[PDB]
RNA sequence: CGCGGGGUGGAGCAGCCUGGUAGCUCGUCGGGCUCAUAACCCGAAGGUCGUCGGUUCAAAUCCGGCCCCCGCAACCA
RNA sequence: CACAUGUUCC
RNA sequence: CGCGGGGUGGAGCAGCCUGGUAGCUCGUCGGGCUCAUAACCCGAAGGUCGUCGGUUCAAAUCCGGCCCCCGCAACCA
RNA sequence: GUCUACGGCCAUACCACCCUGAACGCGCCCGAUCUCGUCUGAUCUCGGAAGCUAAGCAGGGUCGGGCCUGGUUAGUACUUGGAUGGGAGACCGCCUGGGAAUACCGGGUGCUGUAGGCUU
RNA sequence: GCCAGGUGGGGAGUUUGACUGGGGCGGUACACCUGUCAAACGGUAACGCAGGUGUCCUAAGGCGAGCUCAGGGAGGACAGAAACCUCCCGUGGAGCAGAAGGGCAAAAGCUCGCUUGAUCUUGAUUUUCAGUACGAAUACAGACCGUGAAAGCGGGGCCUCACGAUCCUUCUGACCUUUUGGGUUUUAAGCAGGAGGUGUCAGAAAAGUUACCACAGGGAUAACUGGCUUGUGGCGGCCAAGCGUUCAUAGCGACGUCGCUUUUUGAUCCUUCGAUGUCGGCUCUUCCUAUCAUUGUGAAGCAGAAUUCACCAAGCGUUG
RNA sequence: GCUCUGAAUGUCAAAGUGAAGAAAUUCAAUGAAGCGCGGGUAAACGGCGGGAGUAACUAUGACUCUCUUAAGGUAGCCAA
RNA sequence: AUUAGAGGUCUUGGGGCCGAAACGAUCUCAACCUAUUCUCAAACUUUAAAUGGGUAAGAAGCCCGGCUCGCUGGUGUGGAGCCGGGCGUGGAAUGCGAGUGCCUAGUGGGCCACUUUUGGUAAGCAGAACUGGCGCUGCGGGAUGAACCGAACGCCGGGU
């Protein structure tokens, strides 16, 4: 045989990692460099933009770290976009730009800074950075918390970044991870970036599946056909969406209805029950043994 | 040969075991710590006699080897060759040093390893013997003959435990009836009420 | 220790980082008219023998290497010293070693 | 004679506690330190930058200067029959807020509370702490039971 | 004892210093020449580098233990 | 140019 | 530390010079010769010419730095 | 009640196995035109929504291991101060105060902040 | 005659470390580092214990990214204990130049990409500490940069060691100061930062011998007694496996263990170095008993004889 | 150690020669003796090996092998 | 580092045994694994004292109001510095007048003891830690005595 590794001794010496690390959600190496503030700042919050793209949604939050836990000043989710006209495709790059733009304008509107710091209303895709206006409240500033996402060129977390800076957030960044930075020649053409922002890269893919195979097209886009969003009206849909966001970024929570107060989960068994089951298991094991005897 | 045992009797230094730092130590003279019918179960040797120390001193590995033989020899004549089981419960781990001469005197006088010795405490069992309770007066004479090979004074005590186990002879037999104790070769395994219930099934059937 | 023959570091005269040409520094010849040499040869003259100590108990087996940096900008033309820790062997920009390949 | 190495004899002092190795909990970093804060020093081996010298591990001082990552502390060090209030720059990880001063700060509140209170009531309420006084005279009831007897048990050889 | 040197086919020795890969002379064995042996001629076998453990991409070589051998010192009264 | 030796009862 | 001259096939040496040519000897391999080791004669293999940089149509050759070796000469932290 | 995003404490949260998961969600999953990256669209990046809770995840279970917290061990071991105390010594007792750790035996099995859902 | 080079113990002058269970020989405890000693702050000695250093590195420095190690299990043509491929387990059992300790798992490890923060410059502070330097280090600040999407991180090596004054020399730096009555130009001297080294490592330039010897001192220090100690030497117990044909103990007695003695040698260095005459023999007195003989007795494997063991016992002998 | 030979010559001082420079100065060529090189010399100072095998029983080793040095202690003599 | 038996499986191997042979069996003997078991560590450790080391126990403190900043910034934000005002039951016990500056001699051979402790067989030996002694110091006691126990000293009477 072979010696057992996971024995009594193994667990006596085992030191678990942090809960968020055992679950695989937080990189505490990068978090230590992100959240903590210089000691000569004294409770000056260090805001950071949290972008987490999931399978069916895009979550953009802005938080600053406190001792008891991060505090979210405002958040914008992708599942709100149907209000502003973006019916389907709530996780593509063009949707990420909207969620970032929504988060920006929603934050500024809670600071009375929406009139100032408009940003880029006419989206171009170039290297834009808002600078503070003298005599006015300083422009808001945060940093991007990519999390565990591999940050290569064209990652959707940078789409929300572009949406935020065009909304009026002073986020330090470089125009190198945007979709449009040609790697072998080291330049950036804002035009192709403007394509991904207005969702043109997927529009042609619907057009590509037009003459190639329509049945496979119906299989790759079903709710696009269900919501009647053809590649024709996609670019204007986002422009209508952006304008609808900048004019009403306020969020109205859903009305909270009182619920019947039931329990779907299984309550934890008590000691008396746990201790009595053993008496039944042993007794039944005997009263089944003399039946064989 | 080697110095008298008066030179190394008192626990004078910190324990100096044979290790990475103290290498080159000659082997101890005692190598066999169990003898007799050591391949015997727990139900045939109830009586257990001790040789308890009464001094915080050092017992050489040569005295341990000599006392093992003298106690072995007497039991063989008395209780036959297989009617007992001797267990020396002191292992010599402390290394003593000697600053042998051949003049230098005390310049750089850190000795070389001479031999090995066992640090015994007060009330600590030196040697134990289990046998049939019939042969009671035969072990007290075997241990009485073994004291003369040891410096200091020792008491011979007949334990209330059953054999070499840690359970009293008044409670041993029953704790085997309700199966708190399962005979495991020379000793016994205590069985609590804490394991998985499937192990309880394996015993009660 | 191996050192590349070129280093982009700070240039005092240019006031900023610039590429420098690295080369090893060596003692110049002892001038015959340095004040200490003039004073020495006047003290050594005549009778009396050796007047200053002569060091004999050599202990070090090495030197501190000194690099003679040199600004390559076509109009600055400045140099400066740059010391490094001791080493027995020393070479300028040779065989920039590779990571992982058969040895023989 | 011994060496004069900086981390000499700190085999256990700078070691991490059992099953407490690994990354540093971030709450230590997000902890503010004003000037004049009483602070106790405890070197942590996980972070080798800015460690205090071993003669300050366990000492308590007060902050006088705050930089980006570290603080300046004024600690009293006894040096052969004279005390020296000397300044050290230690990085945050080796630092805790001292809870020795707070119990005084807490006691100041009730003193300032029970002064403005019971002033208009006139009742003179004791403020100073007083040592544990000799306990009062009381009655011990033996209702029913009578005190059970204690007698030394007889000796019996253990070994 | 403390210090130093040494241990490599059957024999005597290099190689170690400074890392890769075992050689020299002789002997042994086989076949030839001779009536026969020796000499001579051709051909072959034989050590795994005292031993044990390390460092190293790699150790006869660098490092430590053990065993054996040899040399030098072991003075002032 | 070198090149030694010998088993022998009949 | 200065001067000088050496570093080349496995080994020694030439060629360096007044620049386009890398040869010899021994050793290694094959043939011939002899009774045979040898001896004798030829053939085959065996050199980044210490390394690096510059110059030149062309350097192992001129020039510079480095390294090693030898001889002589020097020696204030 | 419960989940998601970001957390604080960092096993009462881990590990093994088993059971059950409404709704939302998280996932698995479907693809490679574009972005991006691989020996390989497995990972990574990107575009999706046919299928599924099988797995992850959540909850519960185990006379579970571990961990946490007690009891016991035990006023024991050790120890501050004290004696013209004992003992040939080794060591020991007392006075004055302080006071542990296994084995063995119980109980416990994540709390929680901000923001947003679902059970309308 | 005057310079120059060689030779020159013929002659002169001087030197010929320190620590140290006396000195020498040997070591380096002489400058440093890790663990222990060390008595749970820190500090703490010995020629105490186990070791290490006079380096190495253009990356083994600096970022960022992605990965996960040692070992084991199960498999897969050649293929085996071991080549390579795959899956699973794997809290570090690996690796991080070196000694050791500490530290480290989406890293501080491994693999790539780009790089030169191993740069320029003020002070402050820590360590050793006199609270002086050097060395090393920690926090900043001003620049110039690197890297990364960014927060940031980086002014050498994950941390604890890897190093050096004045004087002199050398190099670098400025539209720099002086070079003397003024000016110009070489030269020289300054100012600032590196380097050439002192390892006896707060830093002289250094071989012996003296039995032909000298001086100042030292019992701080050896060679003798005496003292403490008793390893060693000597002497004696205890246990009893055995020996003794048989039979443990007539006489012995292993393996062990407890002591005594100071007629052996050591260990130590207390006394004596403004001197205690240092080997033996000769001579002569006295004392000790651990008794060879003699007196009186006990025991024998005591028939006698002879000889062994023991007791009281040092009276008297112990020679040529 | 001593001695002998030498332009066949590597090194070397002062002086002198030449060149460069406003000059101090710098560079070069030349450069004796002595060392280096090459001989001689021990009634000059001095020195003058190691390991295995081998003969009619044993023993021993005339003989052989090997490693080695400038030579490997010869004639003699000896517990002086 | 280390003693001993148990229960496992060919996980392998050692002589085999009926097997030509066969993890098929056979007794095995070993290592190997799983539960136990004896004995330890100055250079091991999960735990973990006693004694001990810091700091705090107010007026230089708390609490309001206002200005300054080139620092820090969603935000008269953060911090610091300034003014002005209000609060005295002096915020544990006990004891005690403190602070501060010049100039400065001698010393820089130490020794002893309780406890802790290193080398050594040990030493009236060598080396440390803590406190107190001796040295610098008499006196009562230990017959005697540098150091132990009591107690420290102007010159006397009485008492204890």
């Amino acid at each position: 045989f072979v010696k057992v590794v996971k024995n009594k001794a193994y667990f006596k010496r085992y030191q678990v990692k942090f809960r968020r690390r055992r679950e695989g959600k937080t990189d505490y190496y990068a978090r230590k460099r992100l959240v903590i503030q210089d000691k000569n700042k004294y409770n000056t919050p260090k805001y950071r933009m949290i972008v987490r793209v999931t399978n069916r949604d895009i979550i953009c939050q802005i938080a600053y770290a406190r001792i008891e836990g991060d505090m979210i000043v405002c958040a914008a989710y992708a599942h709100e976009l149907p209000k502003y006209g973006v019916k389907v495709g709530l996780t593509n790059y063009a949707a990420a730009y909207c969620t970032g733009l929504l988060l920006a304008r929603r934050l500024l509107n809670r600071f009375g800074m929406d009139k100032i710091y408009e940003g880029q209303v006419e989206v171009t895709g170039d290297e834009y950075n808002v600078e503070s206006i003298d005599g006015q409240p300083g422009a808001f500033t945060c940093y991007l918390d990519a999390g565990l996402a591999r940050t290569t060129t064209g990652n959707k977390v940078f789409g929300a970044l572009k949406g935020a800076v065009d909304g009026g957030l002073s986020i330090p960044h470089s125009t190198k991870r945007f979709p449009g930075y040609d790697s072998e020649s080291k330049e950036f053409n804002a035009e192709v970036h403007r394509k991904h922002i207005m969702g043109q890269n997927v529009a042609d893919y619907m057009r590509y599946l037009m003459e190639e195979d329509e049945d496979a097209y119906k299989k790759q886009f079903s709710q696009y056909i269900k919501n009647n969003v053809t590649p024709d009206m996609m670019e204007e849909m986002y422009k209508k969406a952006h304008a609808a966001i900048r004019e009403n970024p306020v969020y109205e929570k859903k009305p909270k209805r009182e619920v019947k107060k039931k329990r779907w989960n299984r309550p934890k068994m008590s000691l008396a029950q746990k201790k009595d089951r053993v008496a039944q298991k042993k007794a039944s094991f005997l009263r089944a043994q003399e039946r064989a005897a | 040969g080697r110095r008298p045992a008066r030179c190394y009797r008192y626990c004078k230094n910190k324990p100096y075991p044979k290790s990475r730092f103290c290498r080159g130590v000659p082997d101890a003279k005692i190598r066999i710590f169990d003898l007799g019918r050591k391949k015997a179960k727990v139900d045939e040797f109830p009586l257990c006699g001790h040789m308890v120390s009464d001094e915080y001193e050092q017992l050489s590995s040569e005295a341990l080897e000599a006392a093992r033989i003298c106690a072995n020899k007497y039991m063989v004549k008395s209780c036959g060759k297989d009617g007992f089981h001797i267990r020396v419960r002191l292992h010599p781990f402390h290394v003593i040093r000697i600053n042998k001469m051949l003049q230098t005197g005390m310049r750089g006088a850190f000795g070389k390893p001479q031999g090995t010795v066992a640090r015994v405490h007060i009330g600590q069992v030196i040697m134990s013997i289990r046998t049939k309770l019939q042969n009671k007066e035969h072990v007290v004479e075997a241990l009485r003959r073994a004291k003369f090979k040891f410096p200091g004074r020792q008491k011979i005590h007949i334990s209330k435990k059953w054999g070499f186990t840690k359970f009293n002879a008044d409670e041993f037999e029953d704790m085997v009836a309700e199966k708190r104790l399962i005979p495991d070769g020379c000793g016994v395994k205590y069985i609590p009420n804490r394991g998985p219930l499937d192990k309880w099934r394996a015993l009660h059937s | 220790v191996n050192v590349p023959k070129t280093r982009r570091t700070f240039c005092k005269k240019c006031g900023k980082h610039q590429p420098h040409k690295v080369t090893q520094y060596k003692k110049g010849k002892d001038s015959l008219y340095a004040q200490g040499k003039r004073r020495y040869d006047r003290k050594q003259s005549g009778y009396g023998g050796q007047t200053k100590p002569i060091f004999r108990k050599k202990a070090k087996t090495t030197k501190k290497i000194v690099l003679r940096l040199e600004c390559v900008e076509p109009n600055c033309r400045s140099k400066r010293m740059l010391a490094i820790k001791r080493c027995k062997h020393f070479e300028l920009g040779g065989d920039k070693k590779r990571k992982g390949q058969v040895i023989q | 004679t011994n060496t004069k190495g900086k981390r000499r004899g700190t085999r256990y002092m700078f070691s991490r506690p059992f099953r407490k190795h690994g990354v540093v909990p971030l709450a230590t970093y997000m902890r503010i330190y004003k000037k004049g804060d009483i602070v106790d020093i405890k070197g942590m081996g996980t972070v080798q930058k800015g460690m205090p010298h071993k003669c300050y591990h366990g000492k308590t001082g007060r902050v006088y200067n705050v930089t980006q990552h570290a603080v300046g502390i004024v600690v009293n060090k006894q040096v052969k029959g004279k005390i020296l209030a000397k300044r050290i720059n230690v990085r945050i990880e080796h630092i805790k807020h001292s809870k020795s001063r707070d119990s005084f700060l807490k006691r100041v509140k009730e003193n300032d509370q029970k002064k403005k209170e019971a002033k208009e009531k006139g009742t003179w309420v004791q403020l100073k702490r007083q040592p544990a006084p000799p306990r009062e005279a009381h009655f011990v009831r033996t209702n029913g039971k009578e005190p059970e007897l204690l007698e030394p048990i007889p000796y019996e050889f253990m070994a």
